């Protein structure tokens, strides 16, 4: 969270 | 936040990630939201854009349309675009202002559509489904499964 899959 | 998503709506998430490099593109952007939510095929999401005859093709073919493939497919984490990034937090408010703790599939569909510009946006406009029409849609169905 929030700029990759899943961060 | 992740961890607030249902297990259906991290799938959605993953998939746009895949929806992408598959199409050779370098960031998740809003359509690739729209394309998982389709392709994924059992949550109120995907039932409320096949309730309004909003298919996987028809985004794909606008999708080609209006973005077009890069030459390769990459490697590695891709990242979300600025729109991608405001519909997944939009989406959060939609879920708790409808009564639920956790963000489904329909809350990413109704993050999408209160973004309301990006590539999806557009493209569910072309395919003739306005925005107030699609929330509509969703709420309709939502008032269903309180039955």
């Amino acid at each position: 969270w929030l700029a990759f899959v899943l961060v | 936040m992740f961890e607030r998503f249902t297990d259906r709506a991290r799938r959605v998430v993953v998939l746009a990630q895949e929806e992408a490099r598959m199409l050779n593109h370098n960031y998740i952007g809003t359509e690739h939201i729209l394309l998982g939510l389709i392709h994924e095929g059992e949550g109120v999401a995907a039932k409320s854009l096949e309730s309004l005859g909003i298919s996987l093709e028809g985004v794909r073919s606008q999708v080609e349309e209006i973005i077009g493939q890069g030459q390769q497919a990459p490697s590695g984490h891709i990242p979300f675009t600025p729109r991608a990034k405001k519909v997944l937090e939009l989406s959060l408010r939609e879920a708790l202002q409808l009564g639920h703790n956790y963000i489904g599939t329909e809350h990413i569909l109704l993050g999408l559509i209160r973004e309301g510009e990006g590539v999806a946006a557009q493209v569910l406009v072309k395919l003739g489904a306005e925005l107030t029409r699609v929330r509509q849609q969703v709420i309709q169905l939502l008032s269903g499964y309180l039955e």
